[PDB]
């Protein structure tokens, strides 16, 4: 399970649906130094309180914007986590993947769909007809 | 709304001018409007 | 500091989930709403799926005659726009009931997607199952007919009925 | 005439179903709701 | 999913990875460019296809691109 | 004269504020 | 049950294998072939009206 | 007359059932067979 | 003089002829 207390928050409409308890939701955890007002994801104002803090919502965008863009860049924390949750209970700490910000860089991350040319030099769809693969993915 | 006048439009076309929304129709009469006409002209005696 | 004052609310987050896209208001939480929405053929408690579909077809097929009946095409004479609200009734009701069919069809493969999978906990659609659609859409299409029926009958007697209703049965 | 339940006061149409719902349609369901009220288990 | 493909005239600026509204991209260490590093997109699966990225780079021409492929529930943005 | 068709309607619908006005009152005193 | 709807048959052309199954089955044998029957009475009963109603003429007045 | 639709030609008949059928009987079955059919899970 | 219902009942067969070989082909092709 995930620990921290959910943030003072009257209600709205802009919170889970059905795809949450069907498909998968996700939870974004933080500890911020005091109780302060912050502007939830879909609209309206909440309170987060003093101690570790754990928040639903519904796409991982919500979580990122929430993260970067209010609890870095204006309340200055940098502890929070997002996470995924599945209907069976399964729990995947998503975000950051490896305890290490995006934008910064970590030693052992791989190279992922790199491509070894500049994007001028990409194969014409004529080359690759009925082959099933395209010009951005030609070796 | 719009589909009623669309409605009238089809119903004209047929030659059915009794299913159309008109005075000789199908009524809609604004009574409340014409309450309130009936009470602002009675309200100063006319 | 800081006062949410959420303990004097009038509006409360819906059943104490503030994260559940709904709010406790009147329509929604209230005693009296509450308890006409539960008790309605469609969430009344131990009801049987085909006893839900029957009432709620009676209901439906026996207003649905009216409209035609009143402002209909045959409302000239008395006995084809009775006749018109009864088959404008049937239609409707009919292909109501083949979209319920088909809605069942398609939806219950597998784990249905949506509000209708294993996992899901909407409380406002609480047919879980195939087999009770079907119970329920045979309820509806036999409910739907006998109202309709219902309605055209007593529109077909209005003079009777007429006459019943002010005792002028009653002159022999 | 005097062969029939008329009404010359307005809306004479009233009484014609007033009369039916209150008396002989309405009071069942109204006595089956009170059933399940004084029925229900605690 | 929609499909990202970073080029080898990436200048390790790590725009691309700030601008993105969904944690795809991350920097790894490389050694093309003066900045020794260089983008990568692990977790392409919750792209959105924004293309925030691509305004974000400043190469010419890009050099990171965004091809938009099979639609998920996560790839149209969708919250229900 | 007696009155109109508008006036009988007018007081059905005026009694409907009592009406639900005495629900509340009952219910009010069941609690 | 002897035949076909024994226990080991595998008769895929007899499928309701219940006793339950076949009165739930003639249940709605009887309704819909009474409502079928009742259907077709009606429209025949109204086959006059039916017939200016498929022509058009309703439409006169 | 011209009260009505009719047909001069032969099996003027025709007409008078295939319209319904064509466009307000047998289209909503076939909507449902569509449906069916695009609906169905791989 | 158009035709009489006997024509008309026998394009109508005949019409059968190609909407089955319409059905095949169809088939045939989502294949
Ligand atoms: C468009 C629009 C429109 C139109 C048009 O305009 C119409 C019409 C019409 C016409 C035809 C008629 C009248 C006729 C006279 O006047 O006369 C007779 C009477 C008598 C005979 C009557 C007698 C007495 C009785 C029998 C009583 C009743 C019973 C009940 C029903 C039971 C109850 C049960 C429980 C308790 C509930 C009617 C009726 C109607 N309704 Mg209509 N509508 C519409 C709508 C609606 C809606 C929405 C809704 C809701 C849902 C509705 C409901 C209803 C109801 C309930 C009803 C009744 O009852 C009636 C009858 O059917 O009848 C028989 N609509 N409609
Ligand atoms: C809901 C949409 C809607 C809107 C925006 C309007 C707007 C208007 N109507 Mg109107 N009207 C409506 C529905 C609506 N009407 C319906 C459904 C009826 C049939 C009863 C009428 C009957 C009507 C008459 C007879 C007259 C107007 C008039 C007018 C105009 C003056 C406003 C006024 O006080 O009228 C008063 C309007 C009413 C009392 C109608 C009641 C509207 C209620 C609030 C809605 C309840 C029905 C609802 C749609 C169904 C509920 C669904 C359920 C789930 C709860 C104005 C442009 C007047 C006009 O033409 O002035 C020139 C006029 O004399 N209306
Ligand atoms: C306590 C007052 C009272 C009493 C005893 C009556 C008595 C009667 N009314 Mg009536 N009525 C009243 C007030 C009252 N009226 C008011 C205020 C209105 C205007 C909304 C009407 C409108 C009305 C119509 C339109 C009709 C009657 C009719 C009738 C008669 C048949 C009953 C019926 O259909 O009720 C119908 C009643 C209503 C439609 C609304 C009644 C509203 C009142 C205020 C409810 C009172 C509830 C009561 C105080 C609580 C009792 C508590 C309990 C412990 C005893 C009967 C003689 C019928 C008639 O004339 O038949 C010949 C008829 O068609 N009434
Ligand atoms: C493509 C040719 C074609 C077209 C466009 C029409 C058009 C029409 N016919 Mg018709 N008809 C045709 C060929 C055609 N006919 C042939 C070959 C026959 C003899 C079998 C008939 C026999 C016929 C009768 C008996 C009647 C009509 C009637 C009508 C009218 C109403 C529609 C209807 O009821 O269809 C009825 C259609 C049939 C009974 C059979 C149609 C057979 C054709 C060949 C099928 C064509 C399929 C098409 C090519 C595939 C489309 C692919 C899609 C992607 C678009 C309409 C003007 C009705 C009328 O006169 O109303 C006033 C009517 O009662 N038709
Ligand atoms: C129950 C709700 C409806 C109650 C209806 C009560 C009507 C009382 C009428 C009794 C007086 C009849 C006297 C004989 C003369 C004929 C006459 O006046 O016809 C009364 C006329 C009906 O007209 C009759 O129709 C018949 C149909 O087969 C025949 O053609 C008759 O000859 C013709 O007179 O009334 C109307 O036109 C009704 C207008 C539409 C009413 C809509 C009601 C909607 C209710 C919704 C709310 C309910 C749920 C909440
Ligand atoms: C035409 C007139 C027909 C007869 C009148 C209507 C009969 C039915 C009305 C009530 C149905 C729903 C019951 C409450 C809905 C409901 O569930 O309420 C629940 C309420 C509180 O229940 P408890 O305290 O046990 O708590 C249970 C919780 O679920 C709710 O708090 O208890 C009652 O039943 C109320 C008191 C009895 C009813 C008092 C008298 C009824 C009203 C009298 C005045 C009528 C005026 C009519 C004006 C138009
Ligand atoms: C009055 C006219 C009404 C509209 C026309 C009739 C609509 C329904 C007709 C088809 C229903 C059964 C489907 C095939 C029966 C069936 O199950 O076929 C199965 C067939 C092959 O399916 P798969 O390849 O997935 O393999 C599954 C295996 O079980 C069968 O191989 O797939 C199709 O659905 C066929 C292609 C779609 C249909 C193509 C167009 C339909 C016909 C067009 C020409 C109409 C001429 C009409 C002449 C009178
Ligand atoms: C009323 C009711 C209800 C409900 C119901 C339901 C839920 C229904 C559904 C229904 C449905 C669910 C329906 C459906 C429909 C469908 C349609 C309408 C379709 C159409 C189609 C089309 C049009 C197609 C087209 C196309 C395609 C796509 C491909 C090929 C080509 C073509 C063009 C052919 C309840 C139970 C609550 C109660 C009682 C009453
Ligand atoms: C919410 C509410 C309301 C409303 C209400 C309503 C909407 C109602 C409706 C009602 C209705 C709308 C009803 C109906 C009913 C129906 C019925 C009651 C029916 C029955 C039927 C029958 C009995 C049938 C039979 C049959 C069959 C089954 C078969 C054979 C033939 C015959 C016909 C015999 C009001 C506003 C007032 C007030 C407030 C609250
Ligand atoms: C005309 C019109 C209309 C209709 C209306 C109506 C339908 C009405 C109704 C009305 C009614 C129908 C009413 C009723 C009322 C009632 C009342 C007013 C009652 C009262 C009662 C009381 C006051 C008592 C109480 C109590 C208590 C307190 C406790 C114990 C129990 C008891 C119950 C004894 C509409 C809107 C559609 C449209 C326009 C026109
Ligand atoms: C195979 C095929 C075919 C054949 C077909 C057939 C054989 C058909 C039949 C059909 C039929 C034979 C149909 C029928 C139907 C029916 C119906 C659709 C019914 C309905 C009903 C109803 C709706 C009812 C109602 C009711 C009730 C329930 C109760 C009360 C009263 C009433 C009346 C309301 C052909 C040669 C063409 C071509 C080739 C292929
Ligand atoms: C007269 C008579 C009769 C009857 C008959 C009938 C009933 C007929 C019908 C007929 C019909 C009713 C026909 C139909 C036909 C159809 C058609 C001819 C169609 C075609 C189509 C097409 C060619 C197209 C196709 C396609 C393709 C290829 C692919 C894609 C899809 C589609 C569909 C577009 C009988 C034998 C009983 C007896 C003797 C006499
Ligand atoms: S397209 Fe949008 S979501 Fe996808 S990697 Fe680029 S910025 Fe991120
Ligand atoms: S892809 Fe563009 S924005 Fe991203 S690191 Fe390389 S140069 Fe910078
Ligand atoms: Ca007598
Ligand atoms: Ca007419």
């Amino acid at each position: 399970t995930l620990e921290g207390q959910t943030p003072i928050f009257g209600g709205g409409t802009g919170g889970l649906l059905t795809k949450a308890e069907r498909e998968e939701k996700y939870v974004i955890t933080w500890t911020s130094p005091k109780e302060q007002v912050f502007e939830m994801p879909t609209g309206g104002s909440a309170i987060m309180r003093q101690g570790k803090n754990k928040l639903e919502i519904a796409r991982k965008e919500y979580g990122i914007a929430l993260g970067g863009q209010q609890l870095r860049a204006k309340f200055k924390i940098n502890d929070y986590k997002i996470y995924r949750v599945y209907p069976n209970g399964e729990t995947q700490m998503i975000h950051p993947a490896d305890g290490v910000f995006p934008e910064k860089v970590n030693q052992g991350r791989p190279k992922v769909r790199y491509v070894d040319r500049n994007i001028g030099s990409n194969p014409s769809p004529a080359k690759l007809k009925f082959s099933g693969v395209q010009p951005y993915d030609a070796p | 709304s719009f589909a009623m006048y669309c409605h009238n439009d089809t119903m004209r076309a047929f030659g059915r001018p009794q299913d159309m929304f008109s005075d000789t129709g199908i009524q809609l009469q604004p009574i409340f409007a014409q309450w309130i006409q009936h009470i602002h002209t009675a309200a100063v005696g006319a | 500091k800081l006062n949410y004052r959420l303990d004097t609310d009038p509006v409360q987050p819906y059943k104490g989930d503030p994260f559940n896209s709904n709010f406790s208001t009147a329509i929604t939480d209230s005693p009296l709403a509450r308890a006409f929405i539960n008790n309605l053929p469609a969430y009344r408690k131990g009801l049987t799926p085909f006893m839900r579909g029957l009432e709620i077809g009676m209901a439906h097929g026996y207003f649905l005659v009216g409209p035609e009946v009143v402002v209909g095409p045959l409302r000239e004479t008395a006995h084809g726009a009775n006749l018109s609200g009864l088959i404008t009734a049937i239609y409707i009701a009919v292909s109501a009931c083949l979209g319920i069919s088909i809605f069942a069809i398609t939806t219950f493969q597998g784990d249905p997607r949506g509000a209708y999978g294993s996992t899901s906990k909407d409380s406002l659609r609480p047919l879980r199952n195939r087999d009770e659609w079907y119970q329920l859409n045979g309820g509806i299409f036999l409910g739907a007919m006998g109202g309709a029926v219902f309605a055209y009958l007593l529109l077909e007697n209005f003079d009777a009925l007429d006459s019943i209703l002010r005792g002028g049965v009653n002159v022999n | 005439d005097m062969t029939q339940l008329t009404g010359s006061y307005a809306a004479s149409w009233l009484p014609w179903i007033m009369i039916p719902l209150i008396f002989y349609i309405l009071p069942f369901p109204v006595f089956a709701l009170i059933f399940i009220w004084i029925e229900k288990e605690a | 999913s929609h499909t990202v493909k970073i080029y080898d005239t990436c200048i390790g600026c790590t725009q691309c990875v700030r601008a993105c509204p969904t944690d795809v991209l991350e920097m790894v260490p490389w050694d093309g460019c003066k900045a020794a590093q260089i983008a990568s997109s692990p977790r392409t699966e919750d792209c959105v296809g924004c293309k925030r990225c691509e305004t974000a780079c400043p190469t010419d021409f890009l050099s990171i691109r965004v091809y938009l492929g099979a639609e998920t529930t996560r790839s149209m943005g969708l919250a229900y | 004269m007696n009155i109109s068709d508008t006036q009988v309607f007018v007081a059905l619908v005026v009694a409907l504020l009592p009406g639900l006005l005495a629900f509340r009152l009952a219910t009010e005193l069941y609690k």
